[PDB]
RNA sequence: UACCUGGUUGAUCCUGCCAGUAGCAUAUGCUUGUCUCAAAGAUUAAGCCAUGCAUGUCUAAGUACGCACGGCCGGUACAGUGAAACUGCGAAUGGCUCAUUAAAUCAGUUAUGGUUCCUUUGGUCGCUCGUACUUGGAUAACUGUGGUAAUUCU
RNA sequence: UGGUGACUCUAGAUAACCUCGGGCCGAUCGCACGCCGGCGGCGACGACCCAUUCGAACGUCUGCCCUAUCAACUUUCGAUGGUAGUCGCCGUGCCUACCAUGGUGACCACGGGUGACGGGGAAUCAGGGUUCGAUUCCGGAGAGGGAGCCUGAGAAACGGCUACCACAUCCAAGGAAGGCAGCAGGCGCGCAAAUUACCCACUCCCGACCCGGGGAGGUAGUGACGAAAAAUAACAAUACAGGACUCUUUCGAGGCCCUGUAAUUGGAAUGAGUCCACUUUAAAUCCUUUAACGAGGAUCCAUUGGAGGGCAAGUCUGGUGCCAGCAGCCGCGGUAAUUCCAGCUCCAAUAGCGUAUAU
RNA sequence: CUCUCGGCCGAAGCGUUUACUUUGAAAAAA
């Protein structure tokens, strides 16, 4: 495997029950390394599942010898599911966000303001 | 209102005399001396090492005593030393009066590229640094104004990726090799 | 303007926040409360720029509403709530407790105390005044207020209070020879012995202050902090005992400290 | 970089201005490969505006008999989720613009011992010598009947 | 009782008042469960009052552009002061009634003008200055123009109301409804200025609130305002030229150096571009990172101004002939025009350069 | 001198005043 993972800074976050890193990648000949190897990765190096692993921000130094990121390691899925960012939770498919646009609901809400009473459900 | 910030600054000054016969054969033979590709960045040297004296000369005009000529007197000359255009023995604010233009242009990339035999020429140095050919330490420097300091004139080598300093021939010899 | 203004601006914030320009165009405006909006520290300040323990707004709002902040012995889920000099910060999940004391700087430093410590804080009294039939009472800087204070504590002397009861344990009257810090001015964060009191009737008293070192400096007498009876202070100074360097010495000691690495 | 040059005369030395010279800021013209920042209906018209959006808000903890979903068929009032509506809070912040404005605004400096202050924080809250194991009437939402061409009308 | 430099302060005592438009002294909600009818723990919410915070308001001292073709102004239409009150949150001609006759001014009052919001600041600048500051931070003001209010702690609020003035929308003619100097967008004006886009992920704000909302704000689009970095080639051989104490002249000591019309010859090297997968990010884009293709008129083509002087650069060729034109200024043009119109060449800056205007 | 002098410590004074000069406070950020 030629390619590496470091973690520089790290921290044992017990408020919101996690691990906190960031993230060195060295790919010397690749491309920036995807998040999903990079997570298997931290899970053999931190001896859990990558569920409960998120990593995020990572940016590739010019020239190409390595890529910066964060990462967190949360002790389960369940404290991962509470304390997430909803869309890092969807970038596991954990979490599906609303399909409306924000033109929609705004045009819907005002629309409700011009009705009184149940009549408002009776709108769209 | 934004969170952006608009601190910008202008890197160079024109002439007051545009056509000056003296000026303009002293600016040419720095370019081509130096392989720079106008004027320009003859006119940014020259800003900084103006920048660089008006500092020393209002440092000079203080008390030699005085704690703040002492302190930013010091971090100038430790500065200039750091980049290789003073010399660590001409620690006085004396001194940098009597720094010149090609000081400061000795120290680019692209000079001391050509200057450690990487390169045929100072032309040759330059588009090799910006190529991508080129690397201080680790970094891949691909900016031929990039100023070397004393302590990474040892570290420019001849990039680890690149055809001639560590293999995978570029584009024109792939595809000849692969014509016959 | 009509009635009070509820934003802050990131680049009107006070300076020691050390917040930068780029992050935002608002600074998180402290809530009203004990403290002065530019003499103390928003909780969102302290767990996000200072401790690192949450990357967003966001993430201090989730520490927050866990309960896991107590600031002077009480749960705090306001994470604006303004936190000032002398409050003791307790995080009892992460075992920590700290103390927001002043830098030479004029900074609020990550100063960690032991639980001990984190049992009482320092305050000094604002004022003086009998009311409620003969019943005297006592202001603090904290805003604090206790009836029946001891008949010698004085405007401008430090009283000792247990978080756990907020009732007087000992004071230090404003005397000369009992050390000092400045909550204020030029010389904010510095800790000394009080010289002499300079008395201006009906305008500001100057207090002259020297340092441990010898350093001699002069604050407003409403920018003195009584710390210690003597010079030996009643609670843990950070790593710099108060003793400012001049930037000379500063360059001098980060030199040395980076010379003996490597 | 503490800098000048051309022009009155047949020629000269001046006064002296015109012109040149460099930046800066708006407009405009020609031209324009890469990349990072980044201003942008101020100037004339604080002129006029189609349309859409820009301020809403619920916790264990004010009021739930909307079957709208939903259970454990009961001296089991109220399981729970919960539209609506009542109540509370905000809407006086933010954003825009520079018309007014010449000790006015504003800036530094002081004062309020001449005032008000939602909220926050701390204190006070059996300090009053004179159906309570909980008092009264309404009104929304909801049901039902309607008016006007027309409204967030009622 | 305490405090202040200073109270007609704070606290105390007495005699009473104690507002129907009447003030405090809890008829409130959740969780956990208990204890030989009683006693309770942890909270949520609410109400005086006093501090505190956030302010607001009103005063102090000093400081503001041009103007004398503005030299006197104000005076119970309160002007300056006094006394008493009214009103006001409070000090006060704030207003009222009596009383006095004051108050400001060449140290520039008063009046007028301002393509005048003030400041932090910006441009330029040897020293000194000059000009600018509508503009993202602070303070003020306004919401078409005035005026008046309701609610509220806070508004004389305008994404609140009431009226008038101007403009204007629908109408079944009876009535009803308006306020983009918010974000986009349109018209108009002009020399002169962008999308009717995406999102609350960030920064923060608001709410009963860990959950909702935010054209604040962020993200993209347009963008040569402006600022930073920085390609448009590099190298070698060949023929040629030049020097190199080359012999006090002709390739018998002239290639361990250097230059160029070289549409000469060669290989190398590249990113502009296209495209893939990551990465980025709410989601994207961009940058960075892989990979694939991508350069020899490397036609993958650099322009804008100029060539008399000032002022860098041709009295070269053709045309025109005081015409057309150039020319900031001096001047050029009337048949050899170094100045016009063109070709060639050159040179100034260069992804930028010219012009107008203000400074 | 210091109308408090006590067996090294403090109630020890803009001592007509101002301008000037040198301090020291206090004075947003950008």
């Amino acid at each position: 495997d030629t390619v590496t993972i470091r973690t520089r800074k790290f921290m044992t976050n017990r408020l919101l029950q996690r691990k906190q890193m960031v993230i060195d990648v060295l790919h010397p000949g690749k491309a920036t390394v995807p998040k999903t190897e990079i997570r298997e990765k931290l899970a053999k190096m931190y001896k859990t599942t990558p569920d409960v692993i998120f990593v995020f921000g990572f940016r590739t130094h010019f020239g190409g010898g390595k890529t910066t990121g964060f990462g967190m390691i949360y002790d389960s899925l369940d404290y991962a599911k509470k304390n997430e960012p909803k869309h890092r939770l969807a970038r596991h498919g954990l979490y599906e966000k609303k399909k409306t646009s924000r033109k929609q609901r705004k045009e819907r809400k005002n629309r409700m303001k011009k009705v009184r009473g149940t009549a408002k459900a009776n709108v769209g | 209102p934004v969170a952006r910030s608009w601190v910008c600054r202008k890197t160079y000054v024109t002439p007051r005399r545009p056509f000056e016969k003296s000026r303009l054969d002293q600016e040419l033979k720095l370019i081509g001396e130096y392989g720079l590709r106008n004027k320009r960045e003859v006119w940014r040297v020259k800003f900084t090492l103006a920048k660089i004296r008006k500092a020393a000369r209002e440092l000079l005009t203080l008390d030699e005593k005085d704690p703040r000529r002492l302190f930013e007197g010091n971090a100038l000359l430790r500065r200039l030393v750091r980049i290789g255009v003073l010399d660590e023995g001409k620690m006085k604010l004396d001194y940098i009066l009597g720094l010149k233009i090609e000081d400061f242009l000795e120290r680019r990339l692209q000079t001391q590229v050509f200057k450690l035999g990487l390169a045929k020429s100072i032309h040759h140095a330059r588009v090799l640094i910006r190529q991508r050919h080129i690397r201080v330490r680790k970094q891949v420097v691909n900016i031929p104004s990039f100023i070397v300091r004393l302590d990474s004139q040892k570290h420019i080598d001849f990039s680890l990726r690149s055809p001639y300093g560590g293999g995978r021939p570029g584009r024109v010899k792939r595809k000849n090799a692969k014509k016959g | 303007a009509r009635g009070p203004k509820k934003h802050l601006k990131r680049v009107a914030a006070p300076k020691h926040w050390m917040l930068d320009k780029l992050t935002g165009v608002f600074a998180p405006r402290p809530s009203t409360g004990p403290h002065k909006l530019r003499e103390c520290l928003p909780l969102i300040i302290f767990l996000r720029n200072r401790l690192k323990y949450a990357l967003t707004g966001d993430e201090v709002k989730k520490i927050c509403m866990q309960r896991f902040i107590k600031i002077d012995g009480k749960v705090r889920t306001d994470i604006t709530y303004p936190a000032g000099f002398m409050d003791v910060i307790s995080i009892d999940k992460t075992g920590e407790n700290f103390r927001l004391i002043y830098d030479t700087k004029g900074r609020f430093a990550v100063h960690r105390i032991t639980p001990e410590e984190a049992k009482y804080k320092l305050c000094k009294v604002r004022k003086i005044f009998v009311g409620t039939k003969g019943i005297p009472h006592l202001v603090t800087h904290d805003a604090r207020t206790i009836r029946y204070p001891d008949p010698l504590i004085k405007v401008n002397d430090t009283i000792q209070i247990d978080l756990e009861t907020g009732k007087i344990t000992d004071f230090i009257k404003f005397d000369t020879g009992n050390l000092c810090m400045v909550t204020g001015g030029a010389n904010l964060g510095r800790i000394g012995v009080i010289t002499n009191r300079e008395r201006h009737p009906g305008s500001f008293d100057v207090v002259h202050v020297k340092d441990a070192n010898g350093n001699s400096f002069a604050t407003r007498l409403s920018n003195i902090f009584v710390i210690g009876k003597g010079n030996k202070p009643w609670i843990s100074l950070p790593r710099g005992k108060g003793i400012r360097l001049t930037i000379a010495e500063e360059r001098d000691k980060r030199l040395a400290a980076k010379q003996s690495s490597g």
